[PDB]
RNA sequence: AUUGACGGAAGGGCACCACC
RNA sequence: ACGAGACUCUGGCAUGCUAACUAGUUACGCGACCCCCGAGCGGUCGGCGUCCCCCAACUUCUUAGAGGGACAAGUGGCGUU
């Protein structure tokens, strides 16, 4: 009856940990559904892992997840990680590795970010500059 | 007419594959210890498509796998690995019971006793040390050990003298007595360092193996010196057979099967040619292990293989 | 109590005490040859440990001195009476110390001695206690009324990265003379010793040190003892 | 740049002649070899020693490379 | 051979309070004040010999430190 | 069953304050015509019945994250001011304006005040909230 | 009996571990439930400078910064047994604060 | 005859404080 | 030999280790609200509690220590191999 993962997912600052168990097809972030996340021109990024997958590999288990950090665009690009990754680890986990082999394939196929995270991060700023790279006007004369 | 055939290979790692394991138990799963830190649990769908299929991986340690072997009952595995560690497995669930902690440095292989009540495991820290099926490091041997690794300890599954054969980096084979952990035989021999070491089914004879690509029987009544074989290459491990008075031995990228009565080789098994540019060096068998019936064997090999031999009539 | 202060203005106000207490320390013992202060701190008092090369004019007259240097550190910073104890104790070698080497350095060119024998006495002296290196700069007016910069190096002198912090020590000082006033320099360069306070522990990073291989008999024929 | 310096290749070069017979084509086990043999302050210094200790095992088997002197004269006899 | 060198020792210092001091570990055989040559008081060492190699190698790192009339004093085979 | 959260809010508090309009109990101050929402606007508001509008929408604020303040609800209902040829800054909102809006429900019998400090939501609140969520639920579908 | 609070602060990693090493192994071998170290979050004291001291030059400067680590430690034990716990060879950067269940 | 610097000399290389 | 590199700090990884009411998660109990036929191992909760020591465990998320990990290491091609 323990049947559950916890797994997460991040894109720069943002973290999404999903929570997946055993239930019927029930897919919730920070208590909202899945098709009311705020973003609603990005809705089939967060609705990637489902059309990919169909809905009876997600028919059999309850996801909740719950993103903390970063910015709108981050928090979705976290859910569609952590969605697929908890979806990936409970098949490898409680039924067998050929199915967590075929869902891993298709997602890795279609997108590698759905279970590989972003290692990119915001630079620092320099003393000479706006910014990491840029600098202030230079005058001569 | 007795040689083998390639039946198929079994994919599905990431890594070389350090060690195999089999059980008398349940003859159609296998185990399999790599370097992609997972050790994968199988099952011998015997058809067409393929051999086997990956049906379960365990994903504990944090370091390569070096070693795994199976209980008696076929029910709990133990594994040892370059991180230091110590875990015994539970196959059914998947997860880890105990996990042991005492080691220092990497853990190069691990043993069961026959009645799985003690276990012995060897490491890079010159040390073999001894543990319980609870998880408390019971006793360290550290007088007269070796001066170097030691990179394969087995038991004897015998009545008579229970005893532990380990062999090193520093070309020695020691016999330990078992009920007193003391040092009983020293073998000196060998003149390059010391990859494998086997004790045979029927508890009377010994294998050993390296650098230096021979092969030396050792009697372990008497601690004598039976003979010695020459194979090609490095002897990345050896195996010996149930069934048959047979001595397996993977020697480079090739698997020489030695007679143990005529003391011909049988078999010596080799790949496909692939890669046909004369530019890179084949991939070199590391693991062997036989089916209880004896009528398979299974390689762990480099490029992420293993591949099953299958003797005929 | 009714005094609370939070981490970040108490760790920086224990160091703003340790720099005013070596700075005066350095102004009043500078003939007597200062290297450093340490404070320690124990239940029952606290005890201000001065290092010294010549810690007998530091004990002063029969504890004179020690004791006038106890009440005036009570005095200004606030210690409650008798809580506070000065020892002091000699430096180990005085080669391997900037601080003391550029002190005695100044009172060399403070009594009339020339700059280039002095230097050279120092350096000689520096290499002599077990020193990899040792770099001397002195600049000033040396000769004349335009002033210009003297160097003298001798052994090895890292530069750069992290094993500066630790493998080198440094020392500025000032030299007030009749025409001017002279910077004295002194960077020391510490020997390598395991387990050992004359200088670092750990070896510089980019040096390896293979262990000689012992001497490995081969054996001809197998041969087995049953001990 | 990938480019080794002299540390590297003359650490390296010293590890090969005076410890060859505990040497593989395997950069893992050459890793593990060259941290126990010698004093390496750090741990990319290792992993680079032991990566051109790897490299220059994978040309001692086609020949002799300049620079090494071993046992392996002997065995040509020729 | 017992050999024990106290340093950075006080002018008040005599062979008395040095016998005083290493007196809780055991017994002594020769004290040797480094006294100055025509002015009576130490040049900064102690020799000293304990008539015991064995607890004079427990009292180095027992007075090692310590702080003694103000002066926190080195001692050494 | 349907809840607040299941449920587009832009919608939900359309409703919510067609639900207070209706309901003729909240109370209105007389400056409504006359002010702006904070100092960082413009212009008044274009909907003449802002204030039930920010009556729901607080209502809504107060269900999820309940336990708040005439300030925390200034730092929600703040924006960005342009200050002419300055650069802009994050500025709060009035707060004459929330404390009448939080009275105003604290006379609906919605709001109450918390324990530690703040306000939150009654039961009657909850109540009213969710049935208005079931109301804009159902009415999705048709 | 009381929950008597350790509070370690310092300014170098090494020390202070290790001074919680001894701490935590002296209240193991006199059987107390010890609820071993917490690790706040590691304050970073921050100053940027300019380096010249007079006002000509590139316009580069100096980012000093002054890391502070903060280590707790629960014992559930009498006071005079804490008292042998603590007052063991304490480093020099190291500071410590007893709180004994109360302010 | 040598070392430096310079040539409104002659060949190579480098840099988004140079260009494309 | 100095400089470069190595070095130090930092960014990215670890469902492996060490732990945490001054960080949480998950279960369990209580409570509010919604549907309902009688509904529910139903849904929402930054509501409360399990810190009176079991009358709950644990470290995935958070924190920060120790280690591990990447080396042009593996496979092709060019290059005086
Ligand atoms: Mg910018
Ligand atoms: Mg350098
Ligand atoms: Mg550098
Ligand atoms: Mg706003
Ligand atoms: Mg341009």
């Amino acid at each position: 009856p323990l049947q559950s993962v916890q797994v997460f997912g991040r894109k720069k600052t943002a973290t999404a940990v999903a929570h997946c168990k055993r239930g019927n097809g029930l897919i919730k972030v920070n208590g909202r559904p899945l098709e009311m996340i705020e973003p609603r021109t990005l809705q089939y990024k967060l609705l990637e892992p489902v059309l990919l997958l169909g809905k009876e590999r997600f028919a059999g288990v309850d996801i909740r997840v719950r993103v903390k950090g970063g910015g709108h665009v981050a928090q979705i690009y976290a859910i569609r990680q952590s969605i697929s990754k908890a979806l990936v680890a409970y098949y490898q986990k409680y039924v067998d590795e050929a199915s967590k082999k075929e869902i891993k394939d298709i997602l890795i196929q279609y997108d590698r970010t759905l279970l590989v995270a972003d290692p990119r991060r915001c630079e620092s700023k320099k003393f000479g500059g706006p910014g990491a790279r840029a600098r202030y006007q230079k005058s001569y004369r | 007419t007795e040689q083998m055939t390639l039946r198929g290979t079994l994919k599905g790692h990431n890594g070389w594959v350090t060690q195999i394991a089999t059980t008398p138990q349940f003859p159609d799963m296998i185990l399999s210890a790599s370097r992609d830190k997972t050790i994968i649990m199988w099952k011998l769908t015997r058809d067409e498509t393929n051999y086997g299929i990956p049906q379960r991986a365990l994903r504990g340690h944090s370091h390569f796998v070096s070693d795994v072997v199976i209980s008696s009952d076929g029910q709990f595995a133990l594994s040892g690995s370059w991180d230091g560690t110590l875990r015994l497995w539970d196959l059914t669930t998947g997860t880890t019971t105990r996990r042991f902690v005492g080691h220092t440095k990497d853990v190069l292989s691990v043993a069961f006793s026959s009645d799985n009540r003690q276990i012995v495991s060897g490491s890079r820290d010159k040390t073999i040390k001894l543990w319980n099926t609870l998880g408390v490091c019971k006793y360290t041997v550290q007088d007269e050990s070796h001066s170097e690794w030691v990179s394969c300890v087995r038991f004897s599954p015998n009545s008579s003298n229970p005893i532990i054969v380990s062999c090193g980096w520093d070309k020695l084979v020691k016999v330990w007595n078992l009920a007193n952990c003391k040092l009983k035989t020293n073998h000196i021999g060998h003149t390059g360092y010391l990859n494998t070491v086997t004790v045979s089914p029927d508890g009377s004879l010994c294998a050993s193996g390296g650098k230096d690509g021979q092969a030396m029987l050792w009697d372990l009544n008497e601690g004598k010196h039976l003979y010695t074989l020459d194979g090609g290459d490095i002897i990345n491990a050896l195996c010996f057979s149930p069934n048959r008075y047979w001595l397996c031995a993977a020697t480079g990228p090739s698997i020489k099967i030695w007679d143990l009565e005529g003391k011909i080789i049988v078999d010596e098994l080799k790949q496909e040619v692939i890669s046909t540019s004369s530019k890179a060096e084949p991939p070199q068998c590391t693991s062997l292990a036989w089916s209880a019936d004896g009528q398979t064997l299974f390689a762990g090999y480099t490029d992420n293989l293993v591949r099953v031999w299958q003797v005929t009539i | 109590m009714a005094v609370q202060i939070s981490k970040k203005r108490k760790f920086v106000a224990d160091g703003i005490f340790k720099a005013e207490l070596n700075e005066f320390l350095t102004r009043e013992l500078a003939e007597d040859g200062y290297s450093g202060v340490e404070v320690r701190v124990t239940p029952t008092r606290t005890e201000i440990i001065i290092l010294a090369t010549r810690t007998q004019n530091v004990l002063g007259e029969k504890g004179r001195r020690i004791r006038e240097l106890t009440a005036v550190v009570q005095k200004r910073f606030g210690f409650p009476e008798g809580s506070v104890e000065l020892y002091a104790e000699k430096v180990a070698t005085r080669g391997l110390c900037a601080i003391a080497q550029a002190e005695s350095l100044r009172y060399k060119l403070l009594g009339g001695l020339a700059v280039r024998r002095a230097c050279y006495g120092v350096l000689r002296f520096i290499m002599e206690s077990g020193a990899k290196g040792c770099e001397v700069v002195v600049s000033g007016k040396l000769r004349g009324q335009r002033a210009k910069s003297m160097k003298f190096v001798d052994g090895l002198m890292i530069h750069s990265g992290d094993p500066v912090n630790y493998y080198v020590d440094t020392a500025v000082r000032h030299v007030l003379l009749r025409q001017g006033v002279l910077g004295i320099k002194v960077k020391i360069m510490l020997p390598w010793d395991p387990t050992g306070k004359i200088g670092p522990k750990k070896p510089l990073p980019d040096h390896v040190s293979i262990v000689e291989p012992k001497d490995e008999i081969l054996p001809t024929t197998p041969i087995s003892e049953q001990k | 740049g990938r480019v080794r310096t002299k540390t590297v290749k003359k650490a390296a070069r010293v590890i090969i002649e005076k410890y060859y017979t505990r040497l593989g084509n395997d950069f893992h086990t050459n890793k593990r070899v060259c941290e126990e043999i010698a004093i390496i302050p750090s741990k990319k210094l290792r992993n680079k020693i032991a990566g051109y200790v790897t490299h220059l095992m994978k040309r001692i088997q086609r020949g002799p490379v300049r620079g090494i002197s071993i046992k392996l004269q002997e065995e040509e006899r020729e | 051979n017992a050999t024990i060198r106290v340093t950075n020792l006080s002018e008040d210092t005599r062979e008395t309070d040095l016998q005083e001091l290493f007196r809780p570990f055991g017994s002594i055989s020769r004290i040797y004040l480094a006294k100055d040559k025509t002015t009576g008081q130490s040049k900064g060492f102690a020799f000293i010999s304990f008539h015991r190699r064995e607890d004079a190698a427990r009292a180095i790192a027992g007075v090692s430190g310590f702080g003694y009339d103000h002066l926190i004093l080195n001692v050494e085979w | 069953g349907v809840t607040v959260k299941d449920v587009n809010q832009q919608e939900f508090v359309r409703a919510l304050a067609a639900f207070l309009k209706k309901s003729g109990k909240l109370k209105v101050p007389e400056w409504v015509d006359t002010v702006k929402l904070a100092k960082h606007k413009e212009l008044a508001p274009y909907d003449e019945n802002w204030f039930y509008t920010r009556a729901a929408s607080t209502a809504r604020h107060l269900y999820l994250r309940g336990g708040a303040g005439v300030g925390s609800m200034t730092k929600i209902y703040g924006g960005r001011q342009r200050n002419g040829v300055m650069p802009s800054h994050f500025s709060r909102g009035s707060k004459s304006v929330a404390r009448r809006v939080l009275q105003a429900l604290e006379g609906l019998k919605m709001v109450e005040k918390d324990q530690d400090g703040g306000r939150k939501l009654t039961p009657q609140g909850q109540r009213d909230l969710d049935r208005i969520a079931g109301q804009v639920a159902a009415a999705n579908k048709k | 009996i009381h929950r008597i609070r350790i509070t370690l602060t310092s300014r170098n990693v090494k020390s202070l571990e290790k001074v919680c090493a001894d701490l935590i192994r002296g209240a193991k071998e006199k059987n107390l439930k010890v609820k071993g170290p917490v690790r706040m979050p590691t304050k970073t004291l921050r100053i940027t400078t300019r380096k010249t001291p007079c006002g000509e030059g590139s316009k580069t400067w100096d980012r000093f910064q002054m890391r502070i680590h903060k280590r707790l430690i629960d014992l559930h034990s009498p006071s005079e047994i804490v008292k042998q716990i603590t007052s063991i060879s304490i480093e020099p950067g190291v500071e410590v604060e007893v709180t004994i269940a109360d302010a």
